[PDB]
């Protein structure tokens, strides 16, 4: 009688929420490397989209008004995210611990024919959400990894994220640890992208192939971008 | 075909297991697996040890009591078939293969190969059918049923409970199960009435026997013996999220006796 | 099986591919017109208009990002059109081949009483097809219809449309084929506004009229609107 509320009691409803936050932040994924692309073009590109993301529509709305929107979208949606993982990990850890020869093995032999989803879903969720904080407390604000004297803040409506980005992935430390995170989180869309789809329930036979080919292009999209832009960085293709 | 076997053996519940080998010098390639069991224990009682207990009561993966993990695989190396249809011909002179049950919190190990699947009746107990009393049935051609529906339905019902679906996933999730049979009555007329509340009970169930959460990975369709398929789960999605519109709550569990 | 595509099959799946091409047809034709009737204001606010075309979302999007997408989309929507347009034809003309009084006839005597719809979309779709083929050939890349120095080419970030449009419909000859293409097209909508209603049956006893009403508005509209341009610029009245 609670509402849609009800998703909270059960295993599936908490699928359910994950599903649907999914969907959010792997939209925001999408676009955000899609923005990100803009290097390439040159600083002045770049510092004008990082600029504009601020005066989003601001004859109308006002001065970052729609970026703290869908920051708080965003930092609901991770955390939803974080609690369901987190409660259905714990769950599913609890349904073996029983019958198990031992703690680190199941079986005496077990050999999957549908591949290795929890496992990489799972360490890629612990890698992404370390990565989340690290990469906000790097380069949003600019307080660790960096050298000091090198990072321009915001000053007015001036931005020099084109700089910052720059001087960002020199440490080859820095570049590594964000190529690991890439590789996860591209194994984590891979399979995500279509389990988002079954979850909620618009799959059947003949949407599966299709879906499965969305997921494929989507991640490896996104992979591939989000490997260039570091990688070139540290080269010296983007300076 | 000289075959050694790696035998799961535990005395009781409390008692831990471990694993015995076992080497059987003659076996005859057309023979089915569980009378190779057979076999092995007359040649253990005419030693002098203690013989392999084992589920089995119809030798024709009907039933669904026979439940064996062969070589990491549930059901044996084929698929499609059950322990009880796996005929040894489709092992190797020489092979070493290992034996074990069902690994779950849920399914309590009672005996060397024999496990406790009570929590699947306790899961069917929970809404798990249609609440229609004996004299009350109208005539039989009062409401029709589609062709395709009743095969779908056919497909989904044809589920023989042996757990394979919940020893092949690593979540140890039922999710197979209970979904065939929400499927099932939810694909025919008679089950409208009560299907948006059924689900709801059967997965809080599910949640209360200690079966973990689905990840669509999707080992359980490829072990199950009867080919159910993964539109099941996303049937049985679809009509969990249009009863958490509703505001369907799930009852009291079903606490066993 | 295969799913939507099973639309290719039957004769009224392709007249539903043709429904929904036509929807998105429609809409280009009209926002086209509107855009164009800018520039009655001034030079200034047409090269702005045109301008701001290749600018959508400037701090967002890059140069030029959306109008090849909705570039895209156009071409697909209008192979979709000509080929169910062609294959329709041809079958229909199958149909009246074997029974039938010569050959370029089929009743001895014969009087319609719901119109001249076929002949009519079918010539007017021919006379569409090579206008625009001429059109896109005309004043978006400027290679016919003009003396020698008189096209000026978008040079970096500037346009020059009004010039173009200004020295585009001087001979007579290219203001008639437009007069011609018009009237055809206008016709063509006339039938297909309420035509697309009714092949994707969104259509009862109540909105037949109001449906007959929006096309015969639409389809008015869009052939004063469109019309209005060429005998301006010949004239003089627009220079
Ligand atoms: C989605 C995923 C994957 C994760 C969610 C992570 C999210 C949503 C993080 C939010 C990040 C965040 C809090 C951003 C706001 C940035 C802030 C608070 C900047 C502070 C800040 C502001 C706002 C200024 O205007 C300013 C002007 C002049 C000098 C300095 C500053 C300054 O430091
Ligand atoms: C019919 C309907 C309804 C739709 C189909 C019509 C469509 C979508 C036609 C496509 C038209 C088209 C290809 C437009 C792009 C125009 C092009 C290719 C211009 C080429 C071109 C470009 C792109 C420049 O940037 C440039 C910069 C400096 C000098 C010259 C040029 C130049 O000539
Ligand atoms: C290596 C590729 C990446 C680069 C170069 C990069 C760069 C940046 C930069 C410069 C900003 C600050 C935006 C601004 O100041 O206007 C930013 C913000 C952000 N990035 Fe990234 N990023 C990358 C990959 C990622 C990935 C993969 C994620 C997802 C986990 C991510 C999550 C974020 C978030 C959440 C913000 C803050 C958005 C906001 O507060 O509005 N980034 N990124
Ligand atoms: C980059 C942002 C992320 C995106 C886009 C994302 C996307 C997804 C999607 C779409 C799913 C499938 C949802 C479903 O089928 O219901 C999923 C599953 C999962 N994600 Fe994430 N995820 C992200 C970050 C994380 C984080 C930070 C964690 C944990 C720390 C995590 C852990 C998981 C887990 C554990 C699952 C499977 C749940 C289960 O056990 O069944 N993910 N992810
Ligand atoms: C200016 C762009 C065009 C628009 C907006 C347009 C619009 C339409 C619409 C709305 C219909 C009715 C859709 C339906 O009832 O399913 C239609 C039918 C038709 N159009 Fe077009 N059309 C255009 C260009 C063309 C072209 C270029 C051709 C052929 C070369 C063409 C030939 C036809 C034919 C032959 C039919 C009807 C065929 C049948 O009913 O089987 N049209 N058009
Ligand atoms: C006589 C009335 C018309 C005028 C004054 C006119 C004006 C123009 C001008 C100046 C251009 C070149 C600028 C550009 O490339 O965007 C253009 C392009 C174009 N026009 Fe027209 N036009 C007319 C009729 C039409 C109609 C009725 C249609 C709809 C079928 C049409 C479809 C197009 C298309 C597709 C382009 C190319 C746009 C692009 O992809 O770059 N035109 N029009
Ligand atoms: C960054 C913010 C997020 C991190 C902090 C939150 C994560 C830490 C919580 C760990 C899990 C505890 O979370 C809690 O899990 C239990 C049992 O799993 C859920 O318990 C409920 O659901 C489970 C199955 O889903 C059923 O047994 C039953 O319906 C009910 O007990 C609670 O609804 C949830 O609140
Ligand atoms: C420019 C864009 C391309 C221009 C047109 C080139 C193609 C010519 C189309 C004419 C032939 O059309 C092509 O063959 C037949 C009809 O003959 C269609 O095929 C279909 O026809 C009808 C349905 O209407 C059915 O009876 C038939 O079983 C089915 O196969 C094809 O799907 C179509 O592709
Ligand atoms: S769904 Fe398949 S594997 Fe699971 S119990 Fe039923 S028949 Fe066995
Ligand atoms: S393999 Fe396991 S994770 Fe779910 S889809 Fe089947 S119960
Ligand atoms: S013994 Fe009955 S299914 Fe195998």
């Amino acid at each position: 009688m609670t509402g849609v509320l009800t998703l909270t009691r059960t295993s599936v409803g908490k699928k359910v929420i994950m599903a649907l936050t999914g969907f959010v932040l792997v939209g925001f994924v999408v676009f955000h490397m899609y923005g990100n692309l803009k290097m390439y073009q040159g600083p002045e590109v770049y510092n004008a989209y990082a600029a504009g993301l601020r005066e989003l529509g601001y004859p109308i709305f006002g001065h970052e008004h729609l970026l703290w929107i869908a920051r708080f979208i965003l930092l609901a949606s991770v955390f939803l995210h974080i609690w369901a993982a987190t409660s259905l990990t714990l769950q599913s850890r609890r349904s073996l611990q029983a019958s198990s020869i031992s703690t680190v093995r199941r079986y005496g032999q077990h050999k999957r024919q549908s591949g290795y989803a929890d496992y990489t879903m799972r360490f890629g969720g612990v890698l992404i959400f370390f990565f989340i904080i690290y990469h906000i407390l790097h380069l949003t604000f600019g307080v660790v990894g960096y050298e000091p004297g090198q990072f321009i803040h915001p000053h007015g409506d001036v931005y020099e994220t084109y700089n910052n980005v720059v001087y960002g992935f020199q440490n080859p430390l820095i570049v590594g640890f964000y190529l690991l995170t890439m590789v996860f989180l591209a194994l984590h869309l891979y399979h995500g992208v279509w389990s988002m789809f079954q979850t909620l329930g618009w799959n059947n036979r003949t949407y599966d192939r299709l879906l499965r080919g969305l997921a494929i292009v989507v991640a490896a999209a996104v992979f591939i971008g989000n490997i260039s832009f570091p990688l070139a960085v540290y080269f010296g293709f983007v300076a | 075909m000289k075959i050694t076997l790696k035998i799961w053996r535990q005395k009781n519940r409390n008692t831990p297991g471990e694993f015995k080998t076992y080497v059987m010098d003659n076996v005859n390639p057309d023979m089915s697996f569980l009378e190779m069991l057979d076999v092995l224990n007359e040649d253990l009682m005419s030693r002098g040890e203690e013989p392999v207990a084992f589920d089995h009561d119809c030798r024709e993966g009907i039933c669904g009591m026979c439940s064996l993990m062969i070589n990491g695989v549930a059901h044996g190396p084929k698929n499609a078939i059950t322990t009880c249809q796996l005929h040894m011909r489709s092992f190797k002179d020489g092979d070493t293969i290992t034996v074990e049950p069902w690994r779950a919190s849920a399914f309590p190990i009672l005996k060397d190969l024999v496990v406790d699947r009570s929590a699947f009746d306790r899961i069917i107990q929970a809404g798990g059918y249609i609440s229609v009393s004996t004299g009350s049935a109208p005539d039989a051609n009062t409401i029709p049923v589609s062709k395709v529906a009743a095969d779908r339905a056919m497909d989904a019902a044809a589920c023989i409970g042996c757990g394979a679906c919940v020893a092949a996933c690593p979540n140890g999730s039922a999710m197979l199960f209970t979904a065939a049979k929400v499927t099932h009555l939810a694909l025919l007329p008679q089950g409208q009435p009560e299907r948006y509340q059924r689900v709801v009970n059967m997965v809080a169930q599910a949640d209360f026997e200690g079966f973990g959460n689905c990840t669509n990975i999707g080992e359980c369709a490829a072990v199950c013996p009867k080919e159910i398929s993964l539109e099941t789960i996303a049937q049985l999605n679809r009509d969990l999220v249009m009863a958490a519109l509703r505001g369907i709550e799930p009852n009291t569990p079903i606490v066993p006796a």
